[PDB]
């Protein structure tokens, strides 16, 4: 029972946040199953601390699908976009 | 599991 989630960061000058998993990764904490992207930090006081949680999983960042990609190609992405990021997140209700 | 540095 989860959705599928809007979420605008402006990067400030980063978005503040960790993540992990990936084709090719070593898993994620949340879902052992599930070989995509998930947010395991977020900054405290951080562009993204209202608006994200660990946990959430990216599954599009400003129209580019995160499914079946690896790590580094999640972070090169987010790190080359230069001000809006608009994810779509899957989070448990 | 392995976790990105912050971005």
């Amino acid at each position: 029972g989860s959705m599928e989630i809007r979420v605008r960061v402006e990067k400030d000058p980063e978005i503040g946040f960790r993540i992990a998993g990936g084709v090719g990764g070593r898993g994620n904490p949340f879902r052992p199953d599930d070989d995509g992207i998930f947010v395991t930090r977020v900054s405290p006081e951080g562009p993204a601390s209202k608006l994200l949680q660990p946990g959430d999983k990216i599954i599009q960042a400003n129209g580019y699908s995160f499914i079946n990609i690896e790590l580094g190609q999640a972070i090169s992405l987010l790190k080359t976009f230069q001000n809006t990021v608009e994810l779509i997140i899957v989070r448990e209700v | 599991y392995y976790e990105s540095d912050w971005l």
